[PDB]
Formats: structure tokens, sequence, C-alpha cells
RNA sequence: CCGGCCGGGAACUCAAAGGAGACUGCCAGUGAUAAACUGGAGGAAGGUGGGGAUGACGUCAAGUCAUCAUGGCCCUUACGACCAGGGCUACACACGUGCUACAAUGGCGCAUACAAAGAGAAGCGACCUCGCGAGAGCAAGCGGACCUCAUAAAGUGCGUCGUAGUCCGGAUUGGAGUCUGCAACUCGACUCCAUGAAGUCGGAAUCGCUAGUAAUCGUGGAUCAGAAUGCCACGGUGAAUAC
């Protein structure tokens, strides 16, 4: 039970499982079981091959998986190439948004120890 | 002519109107259970009617408005016992032992400048 | 048919221009649906009372501002010249028409 | 307490059976202010434990309970230096104060799903006095009785 | 506050209406479902104080930028120093 | 400092209020200041005219103005000159008409503000303290008063480190919210700086 | 990000951009305006961007163009 | 027209002005036949009923010359004034105050009952319509017990999840957007899609609160174009304990 990534996700509500793709928010997996014609709360028991690969298609049409961590790490970058302050921001492990950095920066800052 | 006790507690105001009949209860224009009979204090509209029988001997048909559910039930519950008013003051003594004559005289305590919430005080450290 | 708004911050004043209108009224022409008293709303201005720091300090003012009704029904010329030309009470505002 | 002694507020017995006893116990347990959501944890406790004991409900409460229970305690007293753990015969009105606590206190420290389930558990393993919370007796006994000396 | 600071807050009110809401609102509707050609919103070169937000709101008295209230156009520290002497109309220390 | 206005916490009760027309959040600001522009023209002007106290009200798209002093002719001046040549320039910054009333002080020494105002100018034009402060309680328990206390503050005579000192004479409860405490203030502007004075004077009760 | 109906730029800017179209860029370029969005109209310039004691030379590219001018800029020295 | 909606109705709910009421005063015990406490009576309220306001003489040369004022001192084609851009938002760290969690007393979907208290014309904005959305166009009422903000949330009913770094938790970041504002780069808030850190209850140590309080739950406000986890204010449900 695969569908799309390498990834092999089942045995629970349908919903759920999807999610265990990289790029299904929940607002996707909704909507792929919606357009697939599929009950959102079954599991994959009874979910017969017919409707497995049918969603297989439908997951297909979204930039996904490695093509999706491909695609975002070639935006992160292009920022850095560009030089400007978001990507500088990047390369400098420092917070991009503009949190506050004097100091609960430490998620993007990476734990103490100095 | 109706025989009537106003009964109110904590920001709640209910108005309970009494008459020889059934033990069939409205309020709101609403059955006791569709309002909150089937919640936390169904049980003490009753009450007001103990040492003092019923079950099908009067009817009383109330509204209420303000408060919460509990404040709600709480003055129509002394409405009640001030309505049972009507029916002579020999009831309403063992209504004192009930504890229902009484008005709940508890309200919220106001938020004062220097605390976060009536009494909780924002820590301090020494240093 | 024609009411008159009260308001003024002093209580002790607005219902002396009050049961004074009315009387006005009730004496000439008359029927007056009696002076109702109203919501007073009140604002609070809440503010720090040390010229620097101290944010625990503060004082806590309020001002009421209260309210009445009047409502006129029969409307006699004389009655109508009664709330005219005899009204004063400087610090209340009176609204004619709504 | 440095002078006004007091009395005690009584709340309600029970809205389900009328006992003064478990509205002490639902308060405990009660947390933010839901008493809604809190006497419902309770009866589908006793519900379970009710019918999983059989013997009734009042009293299966009662016996799990009647273990539980102290009879001394150690109450502190720093003097010249010393703490000084001085056991004293604690009242029968805390006696379950205390022994309602340690039973609530015990199920939420507990591995079972729901709360429900914990607090049944709880009161089935003490009514078999084989409990964490029997064990709170089986040790505030010990750190009493050593404290024998002082007296 | 500093007479400048002041003059400053002054010449805003001032070109707060020789332009603003007057020849401004020349943009409110210009930038409007009327969609196009760009000297639209271009035209923003006006006074730089003319927009009204460019405004502080001080204490009408003494200046202070800060601890303001429009009920009573006045800093808290002026606004008690009057409360105390009545001069505040139906003001008094409210209790509840 | 830690002492309630005293009276401001009278308003409510026994006190008056120096202000009192009605005016809505929008102009109610905009009254405010033309108020506090007038009393300072005002004050400005009858300086020497000893006036204790001014009081507004704007009677419907018009100005009243009442002006308690003790010196009432003084501000009038010669019949009716003065207070024209008031009226004149008060409503040129009311930006509405004014009438302008002249109440008159008897007994100026129960005061509070002439009190003070005499004491600072004592201090400009160059007394004992001691002294000043000591006259004005007295003749002031004398034409009645059951009590008054004067403080004043800051250099008292010269002093590089600075003092208070005050004098409590008679009866002066400043908790009692029914008690009359008639309370004010004035500083002396001297060559040494800043003088400030303070003065209670309680009248009687309900 | 911002405007959503009409991208931003100062006018003396974008006539500065003019002033080097039609002629064939000059020196640097001066703006303060590090306000204005990049325009496919600045890609080749050399805009020189204050960013508080001078203005720091940005050759200006094929995709510098939803971005700000001071974006280029920094600000803070840090080190 | 099953909408207090129209007649009407002056009862009731309320509104806001004025009144009575509580005094250890009445019974009793305790205590010097006192003060007082204690318990009982009646009573909406018993022992300054609940809360607020109110802060004595004074202590810390405690804080404020930057709120304003002011003695003295200093600058005066500069220590003053105008403008642009930046900075006060920096980031190896440390400490204080908080917000959000670690979950089944819970998460989520759907249905659904019950507040208080404020705000409003250079404003509150209904409706309808478009947009998954934040919002947008159009447009009524309301200076407002009328109209708008505004559909309280806890809660209750069903169902789902089944103790897992999970359907718990929402950081961080990519992408794309909305509104204010001359202007959202530094640094605004908000939305849609994706993303899913730390975190399984916190050492030594330490803080709050004695009842409609603690704890929990939503609501409004000042400042304010915009910018609240802070501040100020409101009620909902509602404890434990004091020898
Ligand atoms: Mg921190
Ligand atoms: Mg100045
Ligand atoms: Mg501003
Ligand atoms: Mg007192
Ligand atoms: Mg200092
Ligand atoms: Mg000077
Ligand atoms: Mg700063
Ligand atoms: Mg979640
Ligand atoms: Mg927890
Ligand atoms: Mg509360």
């Amino acid at each position: 039970a695969r569908i799309a990534g390498i990834n092999i996700p089942d045995h629970k509500h349908a919903v759920i499982a999807l999610t265990s793709i990289y790029g299904v928010g929940k607002t996707r997996s909704k909507a792929i079981l919606a357009a697939a014609g599929i009950a959102e709360d079954v599991k994959i028991s009874e979910l017969s091959e017919g409707q497995i690969d049918t969603l297989r298609d439908e997951v297909a049409k979204f930039v996904v998986e490695g093509d999706l961590r491909r695609e975002i790490s070639m935006s992160i970058k292009r920022l850095m190439d560009l030089g400007c302050y978001r990507g500088l921001r990047h390369r400098r492990g420092l917070p991009v948004r503009g949190q506050r950095t004097k100091t609960n920066a430490r998620t993007r800052k990476g734990p103490r120890k100095p | 002519n109706q025989y009537y006790g106003t009964g109110r507690r904590k920001s709640s105001a209910a108005r309970v109107f009494i008459k020889p009949g059934n033990g069939k209860i409205v309020i709101n224009q609403r059955s006791l259970e569709q309002y909150f009979g089937r919640e936390t204090a169904r049980m003490v509209v009753r009450q007001p009617l103990e040492l003092v029988d019923m079950v099908e001997k009067l009817d009383l048909y109330i509204t209420v408005k303000g408060g919460g559910i509990s404040g709600q039930a709480g003055a129509i519950r002394h409405g009640i016992t001030r309505a049972l008013m009507e029916y002579d003051e020999s009831l309403r003594s063992e209504l004192r032992k009930a504890g229902f004559v009484t008005r709940d005289a508890r309200q919220v305590e106001r938020k004062k400048v220097g605390l976060r919430k009536a009494r909780r005080r924002p820590q301090f450290s020494k240093r | 048919r024609i009411r008159i708004r009260l308001k003024a911050f002093d209580h002790r004043l607005i219902d002396q221009a009050t049961a004074e209108i009315v009387e006005t009224a009730k004496r000439t022409g008359a029927q007056v649906r009696g002076p109702i008293p109203l919501p007073t709303r009140k604002e609070r201005f809440t503010v720090l009372i040390s010229p620097h720091v101290n944010k625990d300090a503060r004082d806590q003012y309020e001002i009421r501002t209260h309210l009445r009704l009047v409502d006129i029904v029969e409307p006699t010329e004389k009655t109508v010249d009664a709330l005219m030309r005899l009204d004063l009470a400087a610090g209340v505002d009176v609204q004619i028409s709504l | 307490p440095r002078r006004r002694v007091i009395g005690q507020r009584k709340i309600l017995p029970d809205p389900k059976f009328g006992s003064e006893l478990l509205a002490k116990f639902v308060n405990i347990l009660m947390v933010d202010g839901k008493k809604s959501t809190a006497e419902s944890i309770v009866y589908s406790a006793l519900e379970t434990l009710a019918q999983r004991s059989g013997k009734s409900e009042l009293e299966a409460f009662e016996v799990a309970l009647e273990n539980v229970r102290p009879t001394v305690e150690v109450k502190s007293r720093r003097v010249g230096g010393s703490t000084y753990q001085v056991p004293v015969e604690v009242r029968p009105v805390r006696r379950n104060a205390l022994a309602m606590r340690w039973i609530v206190e015990a199920a939420r420290k507990r591995g079972d799903k729901s709360m429900a389930l914990r607090l049944a558990n709880e009161l089935s393993d003490a009514a078999e006095n084989k409990g964490t919370a029997v064990k709170k007796r089986e040790d505030v006994h010990r750190m009493a009785e050593a404290n024998k000396a002082f007296a | 506050a500093k007479q400048s600071m002041k003059a400053r807050e002054v010449k805003r009110v001032a070109l707060a209406d020789k332009y603003f809401a007057k020849r401004a609102e020349l943009k409110a509707i210009i930038s409007d479902v009327n969609a196009r050609w760009n000297a639209v919103l271009k035209l923003q070169t006006l006074p730089r104080d003319s927009s009204p937000s460019r405004q502080r709101n001080r204490c009408r008295q003494t200046g202070r930028p800060h601890g303001f209230l429009r009920k009573f156009g006045l800093s808290r520290i002026k606004v008690r120093e009057a409360a105390m002497r009545g001069e505040i109309p139906g003001l008094k220390k409210a209790s509840w | 400092g830690q002492k309630v206005h005293p009276n401001g916490i009278r308003l409510g009760i026994v006190k008056p209020w120096n202000s009192t027309w009605f005016a809505n959040t929008k102009e109610f600001a905009d009254n405010l200041d033309s108020d506090f522009k007038v009393r300072q023209y005002l004050t400005k002007e009858l300086a020497k005219a000893s006036v204790s106290r001014i009081v507004i009200e704007r009677p419907a798209k018009s100005i009243r103005v009442t002006i308690h002093t003790a010196r009432p002719g003084i501000v009038i001046g010669k019949k009716g000159e003065d207070v024209e040549k008031l009226r004149k320039v008060v409503a040129d910054i009311a930006g509405v008409p004014a009438q302008i009333n002249i109440a008159e002080v008897r007994k100026p020494e129960l005061d509070a503000k002439l009190v003070a105002d005499s004491i600072t100018s004592q201090l400009e034009r160059r007394v004992m303290f001691r002294r000043a402060m000591k006259r004005a309680v007295q003749n002031a328990m004398r034409l009645g008063a059951k009590g008054i206390k004067v403080e004043v503050s800051g250099r008292l005579g010269g002093a590089e480190i600075a003092r208070t000192e005050w004098y409590r004479e008679g009866r002066v409860p400043l908790h009692t919210l029914r008690a009359d405490i008639d309370y004010n203030t004035s500083e002396a502007h001297t060559t040494y700086g800043v003088i400030g004075v303070k003065v209670w004077i309680f009248k009687g009760e309900i | 990000r911002s405007l959503k109906k009409g991208p931003f730029i100062d006018l003396h800017l974008l006539k500065k951009v003019e002033k080097a179209v039609e002629s064939g860029d000059k020196k640097p370029l001066r703006t303060w305006s590090r306000r204005s969005t990049i325009f496919p109209n600045m890609i080749g310039l050399t805009i020189a961007v204050h960013n508080g004691r001078q203005h720091v030379p940005v050759f200006v590219t094929d995709e510098m163009v939803g971005h700000k001018l001071g974006e280029f800029a920094p600000t803070r020295t840090y080190r």
C-alpha cells in the first residue's frame, strides 16, 4: 500500500493515512479522497486495489515528496544566490522572518552551549 | 389569580408563576428537560417541591434571563420557594431550613489594577 | 407625539429640569407620558498616577451620564410655549424632536 | 488560622445518590472547575466498579476506601535545630479527605486509557488493598510508628 | 516638550487638510475596480506630512506624546491635575 | 507622597466643581482646552486683583464664566469698563459669545487659594516664612474656621538643603468626607528656586 | 507580501532609470529609495542603495524583480 | 403571517431617582454584674454582610530636571533648526515577567443551551453579493436600552480517534495572498496550501490564592491608520484546605 512517493502508508482511516505523503496537509487529503470518490473514515481493508491507484493519480497531480523537497530546497538557494536579506539569513542559521534574536530565536539558531 | 415569586441569583433573574394543576413545568417557553433538564442542576429546579409535595399538584410556568446554567437554575429555584409564598408562611419555614429562601448574594469580584484577576497576584521574584 | 431627551453628568439636577418640564405641562395642556429614567451610560478612565514609572499606582475616574425621556402626548400651543421660554439649566443637554 | 478558628462550608450531597461524602470526592477529582464533566468520570468508574464487584455501589466504594484510610500521621515540628517528626493521631473527618485524595491522586498517575477506568482500577486494587494508594497508607504508617519513639 | 517638536505637529495638521481628505481622495476611487493607466497612484509625491496618520497625538497642554487620552486631549499627568480641581466636568474618582 | 487630593475626593459630596458644562466625546476635548485657555489668560490679568477661583459653563453655544474675586471692583473697573475688555477677549478665546459674572469673596482669609497666594506673594516680597505661615493660620482661626494647616517647601529662606515645615492649628479631618475642606495651592518663584504652598481650611461638616 | 494592486516605486528613481535606459548607463546610480520594487527595466544596471552610512552597489538580475531594493543593502554591520 | 408582532396591558423582568433595613439589639450560654466572644432566633442580608475608595507623624538625600515647572550650569552659524536613509527590532549568552504545550478531565467533526460589561460619525457597519479564505464591492440602520460591532466559550449530544512523539503539540521555513498606510526590505498584522522543532509534566530552588476566591472559560476597552501573549475591565462554570 504505497501510493506516490517511495512512502507506504495505511492501516487506519484514509484521510489521516494519506497525510503521510510529503505534500498533504489534511486540506489536500480531503480534496483527494473526495475527488477519488472515497469515504474518508475508511481503513484500507476493503479498499481493494481498484480505488487505491485511482488515488495515486489524484496525488500525482501535486509536486509532492522528493520533487517537493527538491523544489523547496531550490527556492531556499535562489535566495542565498541572490544574496538578499531573507537569504543571507538562511545561510546564517538565524530566523528569516524577523523574530527577535536578543533572545528566543532557538528553534532556528539551534540548541545552546557556549 | 396567578400566584408568583421572583427569585434571582448571580446575574440571573427568573420569574416563577404558580397555579394548582399538573406537575408540568415551562421555562422560556420550553420543557424543563429541553432547556437544561438534562444538565448540571436539572434536579435542583425540582428541589423547592420537597417537604412541600406535588408530583402533579400545582403547575409552574417561568422565564429567566442573565447569567449562566447554574445562575439561571438558581434564580428559578429561588422564585419557586418565593411563590410558595401564596400557599402560606407555614410552609416557608422548612423552606428556610431548606436554604431555599435565602438570596445567594455571592457576586463576582472585580479585577483590580495591580493584580491579574480579583485576588490573583502577579508572581514576583526577589531578584 | 413629541418627546425630549435629557442628559447631564449631574443627577441631582437633571430630574429637576425633568420634573420641572413635566410640571410645566401637566399644569398647562398636559397628558405627558411621565419621565422615564433610562440607561445611565458611564465611561471609565483609568490612568497612571506617578509621573514616572510605578505601573501599579494609577487613579480610576469615571463619568456617569444620565438620561430622562419625558414624552408629551397632547401638544397644546400653550404647552408648546411652556417648554419654549421656560427652560434654563445650563449643564443639561436636551434634544427636541427625536 | 492565627486566631479566627473556623467551621467548614458543607457542600451539597451528590446529585445522583445523595451523599456528602462523594460531593467531597467529586470536588476532589474535579479540575479547572469542571463539575459537569467531573461527576461523569466518577459514576462511570462507580458503574464499572459497581458491577465489576457486584456487591452494590455505595458499599463497594466504602470498603475500598476503608483500606487507604489512615490512622496516624507524622506532623513536622521544627524545634531547637531539628525538624523532629512528631506522630499524631489524625481525625476521622480528615481520615478520608486523604483516603479520597490518595485514591484520586493514585488513579491520575496511571496507565489505563481513560480516567474513569483508572479510577475504577484504583478503587478495585484498593478494594483488595494492593494499589499505589494503599501503599501510601503502608508508608505513612511506616513513617509514623518509626517515630513511635517520639510521642 | 521642545517647541519645534510641537511646531512639527502643527505643520502636519495644516497639510493634513490642505491636501488630504481633499486632494488625496483622488486615490480613494482612483484605486478601486475602475480597471489600468498607471499615472493613477504614482501621483503620491505630495508634502508627506500631508498624510493624516503622520500626526502623532500630543497632550494639548504640555506636548507629551505619551499617556494621551482622546476624551480630554491631555496627558494622564495633566488630566489628573485638572480632575482634582474639578475642571473636568462630571469626572470624579470612581469606585464600584 | 501619598495623600489623596482633598478637594478632589470631595466633589461627589460637600465640594462643588469648577466646570459644570455638558459636552459629548467630540467637543469634550475642544472645550477643556478652551477652559484651560480662558482661566489661563484671565489669571495672568486679574493676578493682582485677588482672584481665588473661576468657574466656567457653556450654556448652549455660549460661555458664561464666573470669577470669584476678593477685589470685585478692581476686576470690574471704572463703571463696567474692565469686564467689557474681558468679555471681549474671553469670547475671542472661547469661539463663542461670553457673559462673565463676578462673584464676591467674603472673608478671603477663608479661601485656601487667596491664602496660599498671599503666602506665595510674601516670599517673593522677601519675608520670613515662619512669620507668614503664622499670620495666615491666625486671621483665619480668627474669623471662624474650625481649623487650618499651611505647609511650605523647598529652600525655606535659602537653604542649600530643602525643607517642608507646616502648621496645624485646630481641626483638619482629611479623612471625613462630610468635612468642608477648602484645599488649594500656590508656588513662589524666588531667586533661589521655587517654594510650594499647600493650605487646608476646615470649615464644618454635613 | 502586500501591495496587491500596483507594485510600488519612487518617481525620482524610476525617472533615474530612464535617464540611463535611453541614454546607456552612467556610473553607479544613487537612490535612498530602499522602498521601491525592482523592475525588469532595471536588470543590468548598478543601483547604489543607501543603508545608513553609504550606498551599496547592486547589479540587478533576472530574478531580483519581485524584491525590494533594500533587500540587497545590509543595514546592521554584525560580526 | 406563531416574530411581543398589533391592539393593548401597568402586573412582572429591568431601567435610575428617592426611601426603609443590621444595632451585638433579641434569646441563650462564656466572661469580673464589664468589654467581647459563642451559639440560637427571626431575616435578603448577623456580628466592621461582600467589595471598593480612603494611606497619619514619619523612614529610604528612595524615583521623576524627559510630563510640565524651576535655582544654578553649559551650547548658540551649534548642545539649536530642516530633510532623506538607517537605528531604538542587532545576538555567544544570562536573569525577571508572561503566553502555548506535552494530551484522552483530551484532540477532531457535526448538532446545540446559557452571560456580563463596553464601543461607535474622519465611527460602528447590517443585509446581499463575490472570494475555500483573510477580505472585497454594493449598501440599510444607528450619536444609539432602537442600529452595528457580535454567531460568547467552557458546556451538552452523537460520532471518531485508543495512549503512539500519535488524528497530541504547534515552533521553524517554502509558496501564494489579503488590509492598513505615501511607504509593510530592514520591522505590521492577518489568510490559503504545504512544512511539523523542542516538548511525554520539568534539578537545586522558588511564587500565587482563605470563596463566588483559586483553577478554568470565553467578552469588551484605553492607546491606536495599522500594529496586544501586555495592561485595564466583564461575566460563565467553580473547588481543596486551615489542629
Ligand atoms: Mg525568555
Ligand atoms: Mg519646553
Ligand atoms: Mg500613530
Ligand atoms: Mg476610614
Ligand atoms: Mg536615578
Ligand atoms: Mg526658566
Ligand atoms: Mg526603545
Ligand atoms: Mg492538532
Ligand atoms: Mg498540565
Ligand atoms: Mg471570573
